[PDB]
């Protein structure tokens, strides 16, 4: 007699459901002056829900404030700001937004936003320092980082000419670096006049904007930027020339605002040299579902290879990219475990395998059309 | 269970000794034609079949006797002959198999020395399952029992196994 | 990788790893051969030649007969079956040993068989190979 | 799993007959029936399991059965997806 | 299943339970067989 | 991908070295009856068959095999027979091909030396894809790639290809 | 020959493996093939 | 079998009880504990963890795990001794 009685017992084998980590959160680091009216410490990451909130944690008018004012002003979303005090020389600012790690093993620049899953269970997708980003050395720290959070560091150059700026584009060659070059010319309520914005963290807006209305797998490529009263070195795009000012930048892989009022983003492809990573949609389909799987698959680390395992993983897996396919983020794809990989040798050492094989959705930047006119229904104008 | 050549050979051998009292000598392959009444089968030609669905392998043998015999003892020796082709209307040999079908009678001419001038080919054909089957994928031994088991069995280990 | 529990699981010892302690992480027992260095296939293995061994008191000497194989063997791979509809076994079979059974050894009263099994392995590294690819884009036609 | 667990005391040793697992079963589907038109499942399969009743081991007194069914899940997120169309915009022409 | 009264059942020896004592558990003789485990095997054998 | 025919001959003779240990020496084209229980492979006949669609020649060989022994061992000589034949029911040789059809066996009178005077013909016929596929136009090499032009490639133009 | 020589700097010595070459040639062919059916070739061939 | 008996065998307080407890917050398991006194020098309270064979010819300390089949009819398939296993001198007794 094992037991002599009744056992109830709950197999616990089905399918999972696996969900998105919601895409729109962005990081930010900006100086900013820390006294009474601000309610932060200058170097640990806060979390800003609303206008108000970053108001009340780093002071009206300080330069972090007016980044989340650019922010939620365009979109309505969650801000993991870290915040910085001034140097006294430009170029020891580098290292203070550039951080690293305290004395007491705590990171406090641009590194403190590694603590935005454990703390505030927020991680950034979006890695915004606006008017530092133009250094070389914070970008090159920035895209380091947007490798270890699979984030979209948003740069923006020199509001110089446009020669800086392809210059400046020329040194990063990472797929993880978004690029708008000229600098918005925003309202200025503290000194009652137009100033000059890095125009970083408007296009910050615009991501987290296109995520909460047309998706992630969405390019904010052709959308409004609201706060803005003009732009600062005006760019030119006219009608249909593929000779414009403002071409020209897009085909150096650097992101534009070109209309009169400036009121357009144009630009959806990042500093890639792969030309298979050029569109800032792939990357960022592609770090969301490498990250809703392997966040989404902590249930299956120790439950047993076996046979209704591996068929209870790839149905929960073909659910997820099937609930990604009529949603619209992606056109087609093929989950499968792999035979040639899952061999009776890898399984007896705790190795499965899974294929992923899917396509995005490539955003359409140019639309052809060709017009002719012809003579074939010319004899229909007849009865 | 299944048939083999060797226990087939032995089993002709077997009954036409019994049956054929006046046949001096059976044998699958002799030779020496030491003296008249003698019986020296052979074979002439195995054929295949239509394939059961199982791993046997269906065969036809063309089993094929030739009595040798001196010439003056002509009579004595389709007598010989008679004997042969009355046992083959139903035999199955006492050994599962379909009865023998019965194929000719005749005077030929041998390959080999005709001190035997006159020599009768008796040949037949019966179906034989030799390949191995499928059905059962062990044997039946009887015994004591000795239990291994996956990395420490083989040949080259006595002292794992156990006997309770 | 970089992380102090996983290069204390590569020294085969198990952690307590998340936030606050709550729960277990690692396989490993302190094994020098890679076949028994998962602690799945030590409590099962001794868990089936406990089973197997400790219950044939009934097959000591009482009259053994041509029916006394059929009745252990019959016995043995039912309960080998129900491991494995169980899910304790992924793939099991108890054959008679080709390079024992001799004929010079069955004379002797002394037959052998085996008894093996594949045992399940807890799925310790869940690998995913996710690609885009530009195959399905011809799809976006009609 | 502790209705099942409460309610199957009765069963502990009345004998493995054709009518022990027939009524067993059919009365452990009523219990599920009576829960999906009450509101607490959507639907139920409930049934003897064939490959885990083996011979050998309904001869130790061990017996299968299966009760797989769907909870009814909170609409904690009811989407709306509303469009602006001109399908019917010809309907005001008659 | 690691109840006291089940590791009696699982040692072959019947019990009684419950509160106020009303119920018998254990239904397995002293076999050392596993086939004549169960005291209705030994019952309907003796009878037929 | 394709078959062709020098894989063919040493397949033959790998899987029959396998499975029959009595076979002293298998070779596709041996000679010199060196001792008693030889096998010698031969090539009888090849003959057409249904073109398929595409550039292939379907020919069906009479794959031959002769057993020459010497006198005495009759009954030795046909297990080696034997062998063969419980071999040849699902047997594609691990070639992609189809299964070989079993044709006959039987005693012959070759037209080579009779020092090993029985000799037992074993013949079996199975299909094969000899002709190069047009299903694809290219092969698969591993390894660094070169890319070369029109009017500036060929076996004479080693600097004009590129590997970035 | 500068659409394709400039075009290769993703093919550096990254894991050079069998579907090496089919990740070039047909990401080769399918530029060749844009290039007929936009009328800029009359005919083409990638060949070993 | 069960935390009351744990306690009635041993009491609170005691170092055993407090593994116990460990187990019965987990799961609901039985445990053949066999319980040692405290030894004053802790180089030889591990020799009265594993123990051995008394003078009377009764095994004591870890070694009394064996005799768990032939007294509660439930063989110990879990060997823990909490505490005292950082030693090599215990570890490898809970290794034989």
């Amino acid at each position: 007699s094992f037991f002599h009685g009744v056992t109830v017992t709950n197999v616990d084998i089905g399918a999972r459901t696996i969900a998105l980590p919601a895409s729109s959160v962005i990081g930010l680091c900006d100086v900013f002056t820390p006294g009474a009216q601000a309610s932060a410490k200058p170097n640990v990451p806060v979390l800003l829900t609303s206008k108000k909130d970053a108001a009340a944690a780093f002071g009206i008018g300080s330069s972090i404030y007016l980044a989340c004012e650019a922010i939620y002003n365009r979109a309505q979303a969650v801000i993991v700001a870290v915040g910085v005090e001034t140097a006294e020389t430009p170029e020891a600012q580098a290292s203070a937004v550039i951080g690293g790690i305290s004395a007491a093993g705590e990171r406090t620049g641009l590194q403190a936003l590694l603590d935005g899953k454990s703390r505030f269970n927020a991680q950034p997708r979006l890695l915004v320092a606006p008017g530092h980003s133009a250094q070389q050395a914070v970008a090159t720290a920035m895209d380091g980082l947007a490798e270890k959070l699979r984030a979209i560091a948003i740069l923006d150059g020199p509001n110089s000419t446009d020669e800086a700026a392809v210059a400046y584009a020329k040194n990063f060659g990472s797929k993880r670096l978004f690029m708008v070059d000229p600098g918005v010319q925003v309202w200025d309520s503290a000194t009652n006049a137009a100033r000059n914005a890095p125009a970083s963290a408007y296009a910050a807006g615009l991501f987290a904007w296109t995520d909460a209305e047309y998706g992630f797998w969405s390019s904010p490529s052709n959308k409004e930027i609201k706060g803005v009263t003009g732009t600062s070195r005006p760019v030119e795009f006219l009608d249909g020339d593929e000779t414009c000012r403002a071409n020209l930048l897009n085909n150096a892989n650097i992101a534009t605002i070109i209309r009169d009022d400036g009121y357009r983003l144009w630009g959806n492809r990042t500093l890639s040299s792969d030309s298979k990573w050029a569109f800032v949609t792939r990357v960022r389909t592609m770090d969301l579902v490498m990250d809703a799987i392997l966040a989404g698959h902590k249930w299956a680390v120790d439950r047993g290879i076996t046979k209704t395992y591996v068929k209870d993983v790839t149905e929960g897996l073909r659910a997820f990219m099937r609930d990604l396919k009529n949603q619209g983020a992606v056109i087609n794809f093929e989950v499968y475990a792999d035979p040639d990989l899952n061999s009776a040798s890898q399984l007896a050492q705790g190795k499965v395998y899974w294929n992923i094989r899917f396509t995005d959705v490539p955003p359409a930047e140019n639309p052809n059309f060709r017009v002719e006119v012809t003579d074939q229904w010319l004899t229909e104008v007849l009865d | 269970q299944a048939v083999t050549l060797e226990a087939l050979y032995a089993a002709i051998e077997q009954v036409l000794r019994e049956r054929l009292p006046e046949a001096q000598l059976i044998g699958f392959w002799p030779g020496v034609p030491e003296n008249t009444p003698a019986v020296s089968l052979e074979i002439a030609e195995l054929l295949p079949e239509r394939d059961p669905g199982t791993g046997e392998s269906a065969l036809l043998c063309r089993l094929q006797a030739r009595i040798m015999v001196p010439p003056g003892a002509d009579r004595q020796a389709v007598s010989i002959a008679c004997g042969i082709v009355r046992t083959l209307r139903e035999q199955t040999w006492n050994l599962s198999l379909q009865p023998a079908r019965f194929v000719r009678s005749a005077v030929d001419g041998s390959r080999e020395e005709l001190k035997s001038l006159r020599v009768w080919l008796v040949e037949w054909t019966q179906s034989l399952r030799l390949g191995d089957p499928e059905w059962a994928w062990e044997d039946q031994p009887p015994g004591s029992l000795m239990l291994g088991f996956d990395p420490q069995t083989g040949p080259g280990h006595e002292p794992d196994y156990f006997a309770p």
